RNA sequence: UUUCCGGUGGCCAUAGUGGAAGGGAAACACCCGGUCCCAUUCCGAACCCGGUCGUUAAGCCUUCCAACGCUGAUGGUACUGCACGAGGGAUCGUGUGGGAGAGUAAGACGCUGCCGGAAU
RNA sequence: GUCACUCAACGGAUAAAAGGUACCCCGGGAUAACAGGCUGAUCUUGCCCGAGCGCUCAUAGCGACGGCAUGGUUUGGCACCUCGAUGUCGGCUCGUCGCAUCCUGGGGCUGGAGUCGGUCCCAAGGGUUGGGCUGUUCGCCCAUUAAAGCGGCACGCGAGCU
RNA sequence: GUCGCCUCCUAAAGGGUAACGGAGGCGCCCAAAGGUUCCCUCAGCCUGGUUGGUAAUCAGGUGGUGAGUGUAAGUGCACAA
RNA sequence: UUCUCCCCGAAAUGCAUUUAGGUGCAGCGUUGCGUGGUUCUUGUUGGAGGUAGAGCACUGGAUGGUCUAGGGGGCUUAUCGGCUUACCGAAAUCAGCCAAACUCCGAAUGCUGGCAAGUGUAGCGUGGCAGUGAGACGGCGGGUGAUAAGCUUCGUCGUCGAGAGGGAAACAGCCCAGAUCAUCAGCUAAGGCCCCUAAGUGGUGACUCAGUGGGAAAGGAUGUGGAGUUGCGUAGACAACCAGGAGGUUGGCUUGGAAGCAGCCAUCCUUGAAAGAGUGCGUAAUAGCUCACUGGUCAAGUGAUUCCGCGCCGAUAAUGUAGCG
């Protein structure tokens, strides 16, 4: 889905802009992409942390002069301690294009009691189509134990998104208990 | 102790703009 | 305890404890995390007796990572001896910790037995220390 | 008690950059007291027994790089 | 060139020396004392400099 | 004038490392000899000399590949000169100036001067 | 021109030199001993978490591993007043203050049946013995008592005594 | 315990900067380990080979400085110092 | 160490010292003569750097994963060799890290040149005369010490020293401000305006009820006001009141008793609008009261969770209230 953010012009720059704009209960932005200058925006605060609860989401960024802007949110610089929203790279995308992107992992899977499954990567990289955001990629390890390991090479990927990263390290293992 | 706590807090008033001789 | 095999060299200044953490600040072990709100200076026996009350409280479901090591000697002047005569030995051996620091690192475990797992671990610690997890 | 075990230091040698760029100096005048090189000897400057780079003639100090080496040059005043 | 007006509001006692040799570099004396200058680099670098003890208008 | 190429510099990876293909007119190069000048801590391998037969296989040169490496913004952040403020304290924040590193988008399969050769 | 120095306490008092002073003698609180002051590692008194012990049951009573503090009566750290003197240990005498309460008064919980207790909450009104040993403080002991409290006051108190 | 000299850190990106602060060195050595001229490239790794093995010596590939530098350490030096 | 006034006005640092409370030279004061913007501030334009920060390229330290040369223990049995490699595991590689004596990087400042403007009258040479060479505190950056000291030792700025006036209750070093004299004029700084005590018991809007204001920690808590995220809800939500609140099944290792409450466990099935091999009380052990849920009169909001502002407890010495003067 698209999520609309309303964004309005940034001329003012430095550290002291930006904590005015914070201030003012917003996130400065940057826009960039392949076929303009990039854009200094700052969005709304509490829109940009409602639309950035999702990763990976598409945003409609409107500046009132202008017209709408496909964008991806490529790096959210966050608040550590508290989770506010500090600064948004958005990059413009086209529709009829290909993104890479960084879809998220988790195991689902059941083993033996005794055993205990691990994950051992946050975000997988995968190009994929702009309407088609993958939300997670799941990996099931039911009943496989002992030393057995899980690489990037052999999972149940969907539709339109291939596989970029090295395919040779391994993303979950399944192990005996912590002795 | 109290004196020298004592001592070390007469810096916050107002007319001490944050500082006090020995602190 | 947790003592390096070695250091360059045992007698050290004391490490900065100004300015947020460089880095480690984001999960990236375990499934849910301890992350340190206040800066400090975290012995051995602290880390220690932390990661046996997480131990101890998940039992055998999942693995426990310490994300700190505490390779920083810090000296200790002779005993009732006045001031002078060149510096003390090592006694204590501490990471130097600052807010955002996530400090241990927990999987293989729910949410809730998570949640007090390293409720009793961070009541051993000397510093301000809140749950963390990956966004559910 | 104990004791110290450390307590030696040398004197200071006041090594470093003595003419910086463009400065006008005489032809003999230092440049830059050095261990090694770590500035090269340009155009118009001479090396010394202990690395000393010196003006070779009158002009102004640059610093620049001539090949792969950080050199310092002296060039003629117009 | 609008003619800065400069004005001092605080004494020199325990600035720096940089701030003190400011204040007498725009002709400036006492409090409450004014110059006008040109509007050039120099003088608007020194009323930043100052603008702890200065006021500066058109 | 131009094109291609042989030397000689400057920048010193945006230039390199790796891969694929192609080319030798003059030049270059391997190559063929060792009688002669000359040489190997043994060896005409190399250095040196006499040729230019054979060959573009390698060097060299032209083109293609972002693959490894290299270059790399804008914005933000850390930090910081000066002026202040907060906390019981480790320490923290703001105003006004300056402002990285990492990272992202991206660039990139070199740029350029002089001498010479062949053809024009 | 060159030579002769562990003149090494290395700008090198002489070519040439170790100690005792409680028999001692003639500026400094620039500097130590007592006391005050600051700090609070140590000490002390509390508390947080709760592994575990308590037949079962973390929390009646406890309380590993860790964490945070109080007080300022200990040993120290500093060297800030005093060296043209701030007399110091113990006791006697006279007290006065605190409460972190030993007795007596009131209460909650108990692994409180009763008689007795344990523990922590209030509470400083009054009380809180005489001897043996040792200069002692402290401590051990004897016979008691409702109890034989812990501390501060220049480790209260020598122009009050010893 | 120290006392003179040298190297590094503290030392806050010129120089300088203290403590009975943290590390080490020196009181030499070399007639070549000085001068000049010319030539050469290492350590490590891999493979093949009598004694011979991880490591003596030889051969091929790879390897740019991680080897070396009379002697501490730092600055340098592969254009090699 | 004895009269006066006028102008200027330090140092408590460096080096050396039979030196360390002394002295010499230098630094800082003054003054005669000489030279005059050479000094200083700001701007602009260059220069060298390796600190802050950051990073892991090197050197060390380090957590986890993948993989592995090689060591341990056993086996058929060892001259090999295989079964192990379920133990240890150098190195290689992936991910997150650490460093005063690490750096592929890298500021701000500071330092140093050119130029321009401004500028007190600054700077420099050379002579006469010095005093000083015990510093203190405060802000910023560090070493010693324990994340100590009104501690100690450096760098830098300020004040005191040698500085009065106003504020800080009093209070060298903090804040404002540098006293030529007179003034029974005015405006202000820091700080203040209910009274002490000059000026507002000022206007408007919020919050606090702790005398917080007018000291303090880990931690504990339905204090209070506000702002988000999310679950249930007139298909009727949560609390209260009426009936099913239990079958096989005293499921198991126990334990003369674990049948539902000793602990650990695969953590189901059923008459069925409905239930968990079991959450509290009870309890030598079983009974039982009663919880999650289903229908009813009623019925308009209830339950978590995050954050923010101001508060609460923790709180705790000795002459007398005594931590707003
Ligand atoms: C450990 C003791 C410390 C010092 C003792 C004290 C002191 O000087 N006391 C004196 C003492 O001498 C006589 S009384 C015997 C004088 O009368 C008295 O005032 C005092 O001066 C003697 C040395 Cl005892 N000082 C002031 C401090
Ligand atoms: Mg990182
Ligand atoms: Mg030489
Ligand atoms: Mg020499
Ligand atoms: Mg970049
Ligand atoms: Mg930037
Ligand atoms: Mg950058
Ligand atoms: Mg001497
Ligand atoms: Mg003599
Ligand atoms: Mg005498
Ligand atoms: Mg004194
Ligand atoms: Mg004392
Ligand atoms: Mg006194
Ligand atoms: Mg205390
Ligand atoms: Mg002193
Ligand atoms: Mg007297
Ligand atoms: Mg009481
Ligand atoms: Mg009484
Ligand atoms: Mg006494
Ligand atoms: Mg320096
Ligand atoms: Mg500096
Ligand atoms: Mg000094
Ligand atoms: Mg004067
Ligand atoms: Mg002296
Ligand atoms: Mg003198
Ligand atoms: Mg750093
Ligand atoms: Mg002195
Ligand atoms: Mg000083
Ligand atoms: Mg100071
Ligand atoms: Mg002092
Ligand atoms: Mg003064
Ligand atoms: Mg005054
Ligand atoms: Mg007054
Ligand atoms: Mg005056
Ligand atoms: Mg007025
Ligand atoms: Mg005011
Ligand atoms: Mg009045
Ligand atoms: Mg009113
Ligand atoms: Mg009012
Ligand atoms: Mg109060
Ligand atoms: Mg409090
Ligand atoms: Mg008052």
């Amino acid at each position: 889905d698209i999520i609309h953010l309303k964004a309005e012009q940034r001329t003012e720059f430095g550290k002291g802009a930006a904590r005015r704009i914070r201030r003012d209960d917003k996130v400065p932005a940057v826009m960039y992409g392949h076929d303009h200058d990039p854009i200094h925006v700052t969005l709304d605060g509490h829109a940009t942390l409602l639309a950035l609860r999702t990763e990976n989401p598409l945003l409609s960024i409107e500046i009132e002069g202008q017209k709408p802007m496909l964008a991806l949110p490529k790096d959210v610089q966050r608040d550590v301690l508290k989770g506010f929203v500090r600064h948004v790279d958005l990059l413009t995308v086209r529709r009829g294009e290909k993104v890479d992107v960084n879809v998220a992992l988790r195991i689902t899977g059941e083993s033996a009691p005794g055993t205990i499954a691990m994950t051992e990567f946050n975000e997988i990289e995968v190009q994929a189509d702009l309407l088609n955001i993958p939300e997670v990629i799941e990996i099931d390890v039911t009943g496989l134990e002992a030393g057995t390991t899980i690489y990037l090479g052999d999972l149940k990927l969907p539709e339109g998104t291939s596989l970029l990263g090295d395919a040779e390290d391994v993303a979950a293992t399944v192990a005996f208990p912590e002795t | 102790g109290k004196t020298g706590r004592k001592r070390r807090a007469r810096r916050k008033k107002g007319a001490n703009h944050g500082k006090r001789p020995n602190a | 305890m947790l003592i390096p095999r070695r250091v360059k060299y045992r007698k050290q200044h004391h490490p900065k404890r100004t300015g947020a953490a460089k880095g480690g600040t984001q999960l990236a072990f375990g499934d849910y995390g301890i992350q340190a709100t206040e800066g400090g200076y975290l012995t051995n026996r602290q880390i220690e007796a932390a990661r046996i009350a997480m131990t101890r409280y998940i039992k055998r479901g999942g693995k426990v990572w310490i994300n700190v090591y505490p390779d920083r000697p810090m000296t200790k002047h002779p005993a009732e001896s006045r001031m002078g005569s060149g510096k003390g030995t090592p006694e204590w051996w501490i990471a130097n910790i600052k807010p955002g620091r996530v400090l241990f690192e927990l999987s293989g475990v729910p949410e809730d037995v998570a949640r007090e797992a390293m409720r009793l671990a961070i009541h051993k610690l000397p510093m301000k220390a809140r749950f963390i997890s990956r966004e559910g | 008690a104990s004791s110290s075990r450390n307590g030696r230091d040398s004197n200071a040698q006041r090594l470093g950059v003595k003419r910086f760029g463009g400065q006008l100096v005489n032809a003999g005048e230092i440049i830059v007291r050095q261990r090694g090189t770590h500035f090269h000897p340009g155009d118009g400057v001479g090396r010394g027994g202990d690395d000393t780079l010196f003006a070779l003639r009158d002009g102004n100090v640059e610093f620049g790089t001539r090949r792969g080496r950080r050199v310092v040059n002296v060039t003629p005043v117009e | 060139m609008s003619k800065l007006k400069i004005t001092q509001i605080k004494s020199g006692i325990a600035t720096k020396p940089n701030h003190r040799e400011t204040l007498r570099s725009l002709g400036l004396k006492r409090i409450g004392d004014t110059v006008i200058k040109e509007d050039r680099p120099e003088f608007r670098g020194m009323v930043r400099t100052v603008r702890h003890l200065v006021t500066m208008e058109e």
